[PDB]
């Protein structure tokens, strides 16, 4: 056939490049930092109306400072999230110390290339990793596949993604405060969602210096897109 | 049967004050009744602004000296040149201690 | 740990286990069951090593409780004692040999017959009428000797039982707190919470 | 070692191996799962294309992982025994450790884990097997369904099915089903199993087998006698 | 054609076109400029950023107090290598209580860049590096390409657009490399000759990177406000 | 390099099957017919030698039934090389179970365990997987008189009458017709034989071209025997049931 | 057909066309050439100078292996740097185990079943290079040429890439005309002008001369680099010759 | 470096056919034919020595092999494969039975190994099978005389008479005429060498034929004496006098 | 048409690569012969130096293997080595486990059974030689064993090897057809050389000089190689008669 880890003629590793693929199949994930906090928020796209939608766990804890949400093959995410825990956990036993969001974000984009003929294909997931630190603030991440990660103001990966980030282009400033990033995200899920946007299939989560990371109940969104409805309608 | 162990004798003592801290030691070395030498320096500034002290026998305490300055600069390296603070240092160094427990650095650190 | 005693009477096996824990100079608990259930109608009793005896009780457990849920079948007690005495002939020769010995109380519900295996630590296995480990058979087997018979009732091995305890209280240097009595018949596993 | 890549992505972005496991899933014999208020019913079809069979000693359907937690599956029936021994070891070593029972959550955890594994390992195929899990948490009444699938996720249903005409199934449960009010009984939960898998099973004699668990490790398997009552009432209301 | 499948394959006019693939992902790459004096050496890198909401890509990475390079490429091929190089220069000063050469530095990259061009299985690099470095010889500046090809130079750039700024220092040869003593003229050349790469796009503050290494100047990188004195 | 020459054994076609399996399966199809037929006093294994000579030493010959212990035999379709290889683990399986727990294997553990070894080779390896289809024969105090089949898949099931080998499809219609549930091992016997003689594609069934085996109770008091027939003694029940 | 798509096939000719595109690579090569005299050897390369920003004299392509063997290449270099390695490693365990350092011989056969064994097996790529190699031993002076196939054998004089023709050529020349030898200074001079006429096939951009030798009366049986006026006494002789 | 080749290149194709297997049977079709006949009283194996050249010594090439003391084999196919099947039969008589049992191993028992390994090279990763068929002939107390044959496949089976390789089909005709329960060892020698004579082309004499038996115990070859119980190997190459012999009352 | 490339069997049961190593074989379009004595063994081999470049006493086919064996190689250099390599080891390793020097049949068997891996073994290649080894056997006297890339071996009367083999094969088999002896009946090894070249004059009608020509020797206790100036002093043995 050819190698798992052959370069293109362009110069792009075909397999990280198929990745990608896949991860504009997966359901829409949308990040916003901003200086009061980082919000993050999925779609969780449940394939049928028996399937409890509270099951979904698409945003997940690595530790009190630092959440992730993920889009694309989200059981390759599994494996991400369990390095991430453990090296969040493990440079705290090494140093007494909260570890800074950059470092836990560069300790999983390692994985990413581990791939040959170490694992055998690429992950088919992109992560979204939003936390806080002493030395940088509030910090929002994409790792992508290709084991690179740019930091992001306002981010969205996901199928809905190119759309969304034309959407965040225009709404996002440097003075947001975190309600305001909260509407935004529903906004615009709601903009690119297939189905109509609800508590049962989006999700909201945060972190805040304070409370730490925080995935939101659903009654705590249900407010918050009646607040949306009531805004739009008022001009 | 061969010892891998040995004394270097000398004392050292810390100290903190209010808004400073003195880390002082003795410069002899020695084994047994012999003088090895007069000035042999046995506190080091390590970055960071912390200053370091293994006292005991001196091949293992300048092992650890040096295997501590080399985790300073890779704590550099490895989180965007961040300032390792006085307690994260102290926790460094119980595992690179305790990393060795079943054949110890037979040495007293203070930092 | 200390006293462990076995009796396999007409219809059923009891076995008596002291309770106290001994760490070098103080009694720390005076309430310890040195017992596990390995499957519903089989029952092992422990004593050796601190540490060790716990752990191999727990790992013979959750080995006959895996066999139990793959075959949806309760081993005989027969075939529950040879795993562990080949356990323990396997442990001898380790690095680090578990050091305890057990006895194994079982009824079989096929033959209808109680059954009682000791095994010590170097798997050396016999089939009794009544057992014991330690010094605990110096100061019974005379009495055991003695009384037992093959046609005994489950409340005359209770009552054979507790000269035997009376016997150690008395002629026995060490406290042992007394003993927790369990018996297994063909109903199960049941602890006399009164002796 | 035999180390290579079987498991890996296309131009489209799709892992095929993954999509054919699917299809060995497809062609398996249906599966369907019914939580309702106090019980979990797993129902199975059995192709009667095979008699002369010993049904005393044939591999069932449903398999026990622990006291309180089974596992039924659709696909290849080979694969499936490798999953359930692997389950069946986790539970005894989670026991060990934990001193506690596994939950049902961590129980599909586990084995979607182990799915997905073989997803992105050298020199494996992927299981081509779909799981229902269900059973109850210890020392609770709340009733658990999952299922997992060759990819590895995983998620919990109210009702589900697998495997072949899972499709006309799923679309009876999904008119069927009420969630603001499920099964209340044991009765009506097995019933409505039954009359789900009678969309798509042909004759209701040897080929519906039925598991129904309760809580507090209460499990049991209904007889061809006791289905063959549930199938004789289901048609004597519909010939109206 | 049908001898690019792997690296382990000559094409009958004896080309390896796996690695000359990785060779295209450098050209891909945003630019990076390397010049040097007798004094300093210094590494001016075009940042690239995704979008108007995202970071600029950092280039410049510190190997040593007296050593780091600039990357152009494969940015995770530039970690692990950049880290092989730390390790090794750590290697030297604790083994040796010696400042690990430029010049071997060089060589050792260019044995673990051939390695991964020779066996079944692996793949070459996709990423090219500019290092710059002050030793026991003075200041020096290498370029490593993933064939192994590492060569010793007084000015280069690579990347996207490379050959105006390489023009420009090969003009300049003579006026840069006199430059002694005086960092900020010897970092104003660089940024002029990066700036003979750039279409449409200028150089901003957060667009900017620099970094510098002399004979009393440990390896600094300079980004944000720092660079807006150059600008 | 290597993964040219790569069949990649373990992979799924488009449809959800696996190409060795069913290939394997479809070289089994043409070995000779193995039957077995469970009684409520016993067991018959029946089974049919391919094309044989009359140079062939038929008496010191086995190429489809095997003892595994005392309890348990096996009938054999496919590559007798491979399944010897198979045999002889299993052998040694029943061997470690006894050792361990004094007990003799049941049938179904015994199954299981040569059954997943054959599902590895379909998964990982990347080997062949094994071209042979068993017929087990068996008994234990659990569920008496057992059989069962398994195939290169890893995948077994439990029959009161089966076959493997060739003109399945033929064999298992004429057992599904004539088998009943109170059959005894004689006319099950008959009943093996009958069905070989119609399914074979030979033109006529004698005893060089065949082998055949019984697990009985018919053991003096409460123990089961297994007998491996001798040539004259299946001459002898080819005369009494009325087939020569 | 395929059989020139892997390693270690033979052709229906009996042929390892992998091998003979290695050669190719060795071709395009800059031209490098090794001189055997009275008392050692003497090595010289072509250096093609790219541009104006490389630094003169710094981008050295001989090298040493022990302290009395030199190596020089044409093709691919980082793979001549491989099996240089490879050489100083066989030369360290030689010397650790038998005392004396490696007969050049000896070397010549360790580099050879390393290159040959990377014709044995499909996982591994043949060497693209020539590498000429020598230097001075107890039984006197020897020069070696090794192929990608792992052929090698002594020579009087040897010339490999993209200007071996006309360095063959004039090798023969010195070869006929000085039976009974040539000296190591009068070898050094001659190294300069051949890879000055070698120049002629690749006359598009300048170029840098780089010599070096081993001589048993003038470096003491130690490999080293020509260099300041010896070097420019020999760039002179060789500007004066094509003139 | 390393063995990349994990994977079997012996694989089943559509219609079920092992291509490798069926290909190495080609293989020994092709090959030389030999033969074996078992008497009451003994076995007797024999094939042609083929000399690829006049020049060669074929004393030198040794068809017909010891295994044991009791036992021994004749191929056709090809002659390296054979030659290590020979060495790898001879050491697992010793490792795997000798070394345990005190004893050699009867016949059937090493035939079953031998196809145990010709079995693995039709499944293990990166190798072919054996292009070779094996007659193993033998003896041992409590099975008596026997004959086996050998399959690339890792098949094994007892004859009272067969033949292999080139003109196995018309020999083995000529051996089912000739064949019966009541020949001495010297009857089937005899008909062993009317037999090969058909498929012979050239020259047919003591040097161009091997020809060895299983037979009566050989006190005389055994190399000692002082123990009763030992009384000597069954397995005997015949002298190229010994054919010629017999080859005038032919 | 994969069967081609590895060493795995076509439908005619043929293996491809095989053959084509024994093509490889006459790439150097080299020939060689090897003959008995009384006493000893002689193998020569022609010698061609085309290059002026080429140092002459460095280009060679015949190897010392041990003291008593000596092997010269029909194919490519580089293989060639390889394999002498390898059978100095093995003889070596024979010695020291086994306390007595390996004989050159069994030396043979044992390089024969390691080309037969190759033949089996698909990541192996075959090396593309033939080896004609040769000793005076303290057992069994005077011995040629020749080894080629299917894994064959057999011992030899005499022996040739080369492009023009058969021609030097048949003038060999007409002499010992006339003989009727397994040998030349010489006392000394150099009329037994002065034999050997001089039935290769007649086989390929071609003249040698001193160049032209390489020369293996083995007697009792030791295999030597001749000289330039000890074949010189052979060939005008050969022209004054
Ligand atoms: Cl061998
Ligand atoms: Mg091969």
């Amino acid at each position: 056939d050819r190698g798992v880890s052959t370069f293109s003629p362009e110069g792009r590793l075909f397999q990280v490049e198929y990745s990608l693929e896949a991860i504009k199949l997966g359901s829409t994930a949308i990040g916003i930092a901003t200086k009061e906090g980082v919000v993050l928020g999925v779609e969780k796209r449940a394939t049928s109306p028996l399937l409890e939608s509270d099951s979904i766990e698409k945003i997940v804890e690595i530790d009190r400072h630092i959440g992730c949400a993920m889009s694309g093959l989200t059981a390759d995410a599994r494996s991400m999230i369990e390095h991430a825990r453990t090296a969040a956990v493990t440079h705290n036993l090494y140093y007494d110390e909260d570890i800074n969001v950059e470092s836990l974000t560069q300790s999983v984009c390692d994985l990413a290339l581990r791939f040959g003929e170490l694992m055998s294909r690429p992950f088919g997931v992109a992560l979204l990793i939003a936390g806080h630190d002493a030395d940088d603030g509030y910090q929002l991440f994409h790792a992508e596949p290709s084991g690179t990660f740019y930091r992001y103001n306002a981010k969205a990966i996901g199928s809905g993604s190119e759309g969304a980030q034309a959407e965040l282009l225009n709404e996002w400033h440097s003075s947001l405060t975190l309600k305001e990033a909260e509407l935004l995200v529903l906004k615009i899920l709601k903009q690119v969602m297939e189905e109509k946007l609800d508590e049962n299939n989006a999700q909201l989560s945060c972190i805040t210096k304070q409370d730490g990371f925080k995935i939101y109940d659903n009654e705590k969104t249900a407010e918050l897109i009646k607040e949306l409805k009531e805004k739009e309608a008022a001009e | 049967q061969f010892n891998p162990y040995g004394d270097n004798g000398g004392t050292i003592l810390g100290i903190a004050g209010e808004d400073f801290a003195v880390l002082a030691g003795d410069t002899r070395n020695i084994t047994d009744y012999s003088i090895n030498s007069r000035y042999e320096p046995k506190v080091f500034d390590c970055g960071d602004n912390i200053v370091m002290s293994a006292n005991g026998f001196a091949a293992d305490g300048d092992a650890l000296v040096k295997r501590f300055k080399n985790s300073v600069k890779w704590y550099h390296f490895d989180h965007n040149d961040k300032k390792l603070s006085i307690n994260s240092a102290a926790r460094n160094i119980q595992h690179l201690l305790y990393g060795k427990r079943f054949f110890p650095y037979y040495v007293h650190t203070i930092i | 740990m200390d006293i462990i005693l076995g009796i396999r009477v007409q219809d059923s096996v009891i076995l008596a286990s002291s309770k106290a824990v001994t760490r070098g100079i103080s009694v720390l608990k005076d309430s310890d069951d040195k017992t596990r259930q390995l499957s519903p109608h089989t029952l092992m009793s422990f004593a050796g090593e601190a540490g060790d005896t716990v752990q191999f009780a727990e790992y013979i457990q959750a080995n006959i409780q895996l066999y139990s849920i793959r075959e949806d079948y309760e081993l005989s007690p027969q075939a529950v004692s040879s795993f562990v005495r080949q356990e323990l002939a396997k442990s001898i020769r380790s690095r680090r040999p578990y050091q305890v010995n057990v006895l194994i109380g079982g009824y079989d519900k096929k033959k209808n017959k109680p059954e009682l295996y000791q095994i010590d630590y170097l798997g050396t296995k016999v089939e009794l009428p009544y057992g014991a480990h330690g010094y605990s058979g110096f100061y019974t087997f005379s009495l055991l000797d003695h009384h037992y018979r093959p046609d005994m009732t489950t409340e005359e091995g209770l009552d054979l039982l507790k000269l035997c305890v009376q016997e150690l209280e008395k002629r026995m240097p060490m406290d042992f707190k007394g003993v927790i009595v369990k018996i297994v018949d063909k109903d199960g596993i049941r602890q006399v919470d009164d002796f | 070692g035999y180390d290579r890549a079987l498991s890996i992505f296309s131009p489209d972005g799709h892992i095929f191996q993954v999509e054919y496991a699917l299809e060995a899933v497809k062609r398996g014999t249906c599966a369907v799962g019914v939580k309702g208020k106090n019980c979990v019913v797993l129902g199975c079809e059995r192709r009667s294309t095979l008699k002369l069979q010993d049904t005393r000693i044939t591999p069932s359907k449903v398999s026990k992982i622990d006291s309180h937690v089974v596992l039924s599956f659709s696909g290849l029936n080979a694969d499936s025994r490798i999953l359930i021994e692997k389950a069946r070891v986790e539970a005894q070593s989670h026991r060990l450790t934990l001193e506690d029972p596994v939950t049902v959550e961590y129980l599909t955890r586990y084995v979607a884990g182990v799915q997905q594994r073989y997803t992105q390992s050298g020199g494996v195929r992927p299981f081509g097997v779909s799981t229902l899990i269900a059973g109850f948490d210890p020392r609770d009444d709340e009733p658990k369904l999952y299922q997992t699938e060759p990819s590895g996720i995983y998620s919990s249903w109210s009702a589900q099915t697998i495997g072949r005409n899972s499709k006309t199934v799923r679309e009876f449960l999904e008119k069927n089903y009420d969630r603001k009010e499920p099964p209340a009984t044991v009765e009506e939960c097995v019933k409505l199993t039954v009359r789900s898998l009678l969309e798509v099973v042909q004759t209701g004699a040897k080929n519906i087998e039925i598991t129904v668990v309760k809580p507090d490790s209460d499990i049991v398997a209904l007889s061809s006698e006791e289905i063959n009552q549930y199938v004789t009432q289901i048609e004597q209301e519909k010939q109206e | 054609n049908n001898y690019d499948g792997d690296t382990v394959t000559f094409s009958p006019t004896g080309r390896l076109f796996q690695v000359e693939y990785a060779l295209e992902a450098i050209k891909q790459g945003s630019v990076t400029v390397g010049l040097r004096s007798n004094t300093h050496a210094v590494l001016v890198a075009l940042k690239r950023n995704a979008d108007e909401l995202s970071s600029y890509q950092k280039k410049i990475i510190k190997c040593d107090e007296h050593m780091g390079l600039s990357l152009a490429g494969l940015a995770p091929d530039a970690r692990v290598l950049s880290n092989y190089l730390r390790q090794q220069c750590n290697y030297s000063s604790l083994v040796f209580n010696r400042k690990l050469a430029v010049e071997r530095a060089g060589h050792l990259l260019c044995d673990k860049a051939q390695k991964n061009t020779q066996s079944y299985g692996g793949r070459p690099y996709g990423v090219g590096l500019l290092i710059i470095g002050y030793d026991k010889s003075g200041a020096h500046l290498l370029e490593f390409q993933p064939s192994g090809n590492v060569t010793e130079l007084y000015g280069t750039a690579i990347g996207a657009r490379s050959q105006g700024a390489k023009t420009y220092l090969e003009r300049t040869l003579d006026t840069f490399i006199k430059i002694d003593g005086n960092p900020d003229e010897l970092i104003k050349a660089g940024v002029e000759a990066i700036s003979q790469s750039l279409r449409d796009e200028s150089l901003t503050v957060d667009n900017l990177s620099i970094a510098i290494v002399g004979k009393d100047t440990p390896f600094t990188i300079y980004d944000g406000e720092a660079v807006a004195k150059y600008i | 390099g290597s993964r040219r020459y790569d069949s990649r054994t373990t992979i799924f076609s488009p449809e959800g099957r696996l190409y060795q399996v069913e290939y394997a399966l479809e070289s089994i199809s043409h070995a000779g017919t193995a039957i077995g037929i469970m009684a409520s006093d016993g067991i018959v294994l029946a089974a049919e030698r391919k094309v044989t000579s009359t140079l062939l030493e038929q008496d010191t010959s086995t190429e489809k039934l095997y003892k595994l212990n005392d309890k348990i035999a096996v009938a054999v379709a496919g590559l007798t090389a491979d399944a010897e290889i198979l045999i002889n683990t299993a052998r040694i399986h029943a061997q470690n179970y006894l050792k361990t727990y004094n007990e003799d294997i049941p049938v179904e553990i015994l199954v299981r365990r040569l059954s997943d070894i054959k599902q590895g080779y379909t998964q990982h390896g990347g080997l062949r997987p094994f071209g042979v289809s068993f017929i087990y024969a068996g008994y234990d105090d659990r569920y008496g008189y057992q059989l069962y089949t398994s195939n290169p898949s890893g995948n077994y099931t439990g029959w009161k009458a089966i076959s493997v080998g060739a003109n399945t499809s033929a064999a298992q219609t004429l057992l599904q017709m004539d088998y009943k549930d109170d059959m005894k091992v004689d006319d099950a016997i008959e009943l093996a034989l009958k069905t070989l003689s119609k399914t074979t594609d030979s033109s006529a069934l004698t005893y060089d071209r065949l082998e055949f085996a019984t697990i009985r109770k018919g053991a003096n008091d409460g123990e089961v025997y297994q007998k491996i027939f001798k040539p004259q003694e299946i001459k002898d029940i080819l005369v009494k049931t009325g087939i020569t | 057909t395929g059989y020139d798509l892997s390693n270690s096939v033979f052709s229906p000719d009996g042929r390892n066309f992998q091998v003979e595109y290695a050669v190719k690579a060795v071709e395009n090569g800059t031209t490098s050439i090794g001189i055997k005299c009275n008392d050692g050897v003497v090595f010289a390369v072509e250096k093609l100078i790219t541009s104006k920003l490389l630094v003169p004299q710094k981008n050295v392509k001989i090298q040493v292996v022990d302290r009395h063997i030199g190596c020089v290449y044409s093709g691919l270099i980082p793979d001549g740097r491989h099996l240089v390695n490879r050489g100083r490693e066989e030369a360290a365990s030689f010397k650790k185990l038998y005392k004396t350092p490696i007969p050049i011989p000896a070397f010549a056969d360790r580099l050879g079943q390393y290159v040959q064994a990377h014709t044995l097996y499909n996982s591994v790529r043949p060497f693209g290079v020539s590498t000429i190699f020598g230097g001075v031993d107890k039984n006197g002076a020897h020069l070696y040429m090794l192929e990608p196939s792992g052929s090698y054998w002594g020579y009087k004089g040897a010339a490999t890439g993209k200007g071996r023709q006309s360095a063959k050529a004039e090798l023969e020349k010195l070869v006929d005309h000085h039976p009974e030898g040539l000296s190591a200074r009068e070898a050094v001079k001659q190294a300069a002008k051949i890879i000055y006429l070698a120049h002629e096939d690749n006359k598009e951009k300048d170029f840098e001369l780089e010599i070096s030798w081993c001589s048993l009366s003038e470096t003491n049986g130690l490999h080293k680099f020509v260099k300041g006026d010896l070097l420019q006494e020999a760039i002179d002789f060789a500007q004066k010759e094509i003139n | 470096m390393t063995d990349r080749y994990s994977f079997s290149l012996t694989t089943f194709s559509p219609s079920g056919k092992l291509g490798q297997i069926d290909y190495a049977l080609t293989a020994v079709k092709q090959g030389v034919t030999s033969l074996g006949i078992k008497a009451t009283n003994g076995v007797v194996i024999a094939t042609e020595k083929k000399s690829s050249s006049p020049l060669a010594m074929s004393e030198t090439l040794s068809k017909v092999s010891l295994l044991t003391p009791d036992i021994g084999a004749v191929y056709s196919g090809m002659g390296p494969d054979y030659r290590v099947l020979v060495d790898k039969s001879r050491k697992v008589a010793h490792t795997s039975y000798k070394r345990i049992y005190g004893e050699y191993p009867p016949t059937k028992l090493l035939v079953s190994e031998v196809a145990k390994i010709m079995q693995e090279a039709t499944q293990s990763g990166g190798v072919r099978p054996f292009g070779v068929s094996l007659l193993i002939a033998g003896h041992d107390e409590f099975n008596g005389f026997s004959l086996y044959q050998v399959d690339p496949s890792g098949s094994y089976f007892p004859w009272k008479a067969t033949a292999i390789g080139k003109g196995s089909v018309a020999a083995k005709t000529f051996l089912e005429k000739r064949w019966n329960d009541e020949l001495e060892l010297e009857d089937a020698i005899h008909i062993a060498l009317l037999t090969l004579k058909e498929s012979v082309e050239g020259e047919f004499n003591g040097d161009t034929i091997e020809l060895a038996i299983i037979g009566d115990e050989n006190p005389d070859l055994l190399g000692y004496t002082g123990i009763p119980t030992d009384k000597g190997p069954r397995f005997r190459k015949l002298t190229s006098q010994e054919i010629n012999d017999r080859l005038e009352a032919l | 048409g994969y069967d081609r490339h590895i060493t795995i069997f076509s439908p005619e049961g043929r293996l491809y690569q095989v053959e084509y190593a024994f093509k490889a074989t006459n790439q150097t379009n080299i020939n060689s012969l090897a003959v008995r004595g009384k006493d000893c063994t002689v193998v020569i081999s022609q010698k061609k130096v085309p290059d002026k470049l080429l140092d002459p006493t460095t280009v060679s086919y015949i190897f010392c293997i041990s003291r008593t064996i000596g092997m010269v190689v029909n194919g490519p250099i580089p293989d060639a080595r390889n394999a002498a390599l390898r059978a100095k080891a093995e003889a070596a390793e024979f010695r020291y486990k086994y306390g007595y020097d390996m004989p050159c049949d069994v030396l043979a068997k044992r390089m024969a059974n390691l080309s037969q891996i190759y033949t089996q073994r698909a990541y192996m290649r075959p090396l593309g030689v033939i080896l004609t080894f040769v000793s005076v056997d303290e057992e069994l006297g005077p011995s040629i064993y020749k080894t080629d890339p299917a894994g064959y071996y057999v011992g030899y009367k005499a022996t040739a090897t080369g492009p023009k083999q058969q021609e030097i094969t048949t003038n060999l088999e007409n002499h010992f057809k006339k003989s009727k002896i397994d040998h030349i009946n010489e006392e000394s090894w150099e009329k037994v050389v002065e034999f050997a070249i001089t039935h290769m004059i007649d086989a390929l009608g071609t003249e040698f000089s001193k160049n032209d020509l390489e020369v293996g020797v083995a007697t009792k206790d030791k295999f030597f190689t001749l000289s330039a100036e000890n074949i010189e002093e052979r060939l005008v043995a050969i022209a004054e008669q």
